[PDB]
């Protein structure tokens, strides 16, 4: 998936989970950026304990509605450095980690 | 596969006292070697008593009603360490076996490895299910009770030649082992949930690794032979 955003602006990134079969529990959603060689996590949601947003995104990233039927966050005030692959990782049971990906372009 | 219930009751959180990964470079470490695989689709048992129950006996000796603790695993490269695992405990009962704690964090994993690695029932050892050859290397475990650290290094060897035909090798191509950190970086503070991600406790973690394994014709061994202070073959 490819998304486009403008600097200073905001983009809404979506979590593209397909069809969650019977009977997988979806436990968790983690947003991740591929940078430098691996991932680091951007934000995590879990109905169990709620929402956590990680540095350096602590003031730019926020969940919209917290859910897996969504998985949708908001990036604010875009920056050249934000361009790249964003992974949406889902902790499912008993299937394990399931992920999706999107490329962001900042213009 | 039913979703396992917790074992014992405990309040589960993402964090307790620690927000940064504790350094593994915290002293010398006793060396153990995992026993060789019969066939490359088998299970490797990073298992070795850290004799942590002494520290539990002293807590009963000095009459401390609870101990705190944390466990972490690392992959040691050259002057630097990759993250693999972290979990923290609070208000544990010294009279019970290790891990019986009223407050614990969700384990924090490096997810590519979580796909085929998972903790043992005692929470002090690791199991490496059907590993690709890239998993060769030095694994360090940190056990800490009331601020006192026990380090163990596990050297993992696997046959040259045969690599298991269904080993998880995809994520590794893309992300590998993750960032390599030096004691300096650890001191500065490597955020736990930035580079590690919250996962399932040992029982449900086991059922997922088991479900994948089965789906590949194999089944988890009933028992595992511990690691030795010496090399074999």
């Amino acid at each position: 998936d490819s998304m486009y955003g403008f600097i200073g602006t905001d983009v809404v990134l979506h979590c593209s989970f397909a069809n969650p079969l019977p009977g997988v529990k979806i436990t968790q959603v983690t947003w991740q950026k591929a940078t430098n060689g691996s991932k680091q996590n951007v934000a995590i949601y879990n109905p169990a304990m709620g929402v956590s947003v990680l540095a350096p995104y602590r003031e730019r990233v926020e969940f919209l509605r917290p859910s897996f039927t969504d998985g949708t966050i908001r990036l604010s005030r875009l920056e050249l450095e934000d361009e790249g692959v964003y992974i949406c990782e889902f902790a499912t049971f008993p299937a394990g980690n399931r992920e999706s990906q999107l490329n962001l372009t900042v213009m | 596969p039913t979703f396992p219930p917790p074992a014992y009751p405990y309040t589960e959180s993402w964090q307790l006292t620690l927000t940064t990964v504790p350094s593994p470079f915290v002293g010398p470490a006793d060396v153990y070697h995992t026993r060789p695989l019969e066939d490359p689709c088998g299970v490797v048992a990073l298992i070795s008593d850290p004799q942590v129950d002494r520290l539990l006996n002293e807590a009963v000796a000095h009459r401390r009603p609870t101990y705190r603790a944390h466990v972490a695993w690392y992959r040691i490269a050259d002057g630097c360490a990759h993250l693999l695992y972290f979990i923290e405990y609070a208000d544990c009962d010294p009279r019970q076996v290790f891990g019986r704690c009223r407050r614990r964090t969700t384990p924090m994993w490096w997810t590519p490895s979580a796909d085929y690695m998972f903790p043992t029932e005692d929470e002090l050892g690791l199991l490496m299910v059907a590993p690709g050859r890239f998993n060769e290397g030095q694994y360090r475990r940190l056990v800490s009770v009331d601020g006192v650290n026990i380090l163990t290094d596990f050297m993992v060897a696997l046959p040259e030649g045969q690599e298991c035909p269904f080993a998880r090798v995809d994520q590794h191509r893309t992300y590998k082992f993750g960032a390599c950190w030096s004691d300096d970086s650890f001191k500065r503070g490597v955020d736990v949930m930035r580079f590690l991600t919250p996962f399932y406790q040992q029982p449900p973690h086991r059922e997922v690794v088991n479900y994948w394994y089965r789906k590949n014709g194999r089944t988890l061994p009933r028992a595992y032979a511990a690691a030795t202070p010496y090399a074999i073959d």
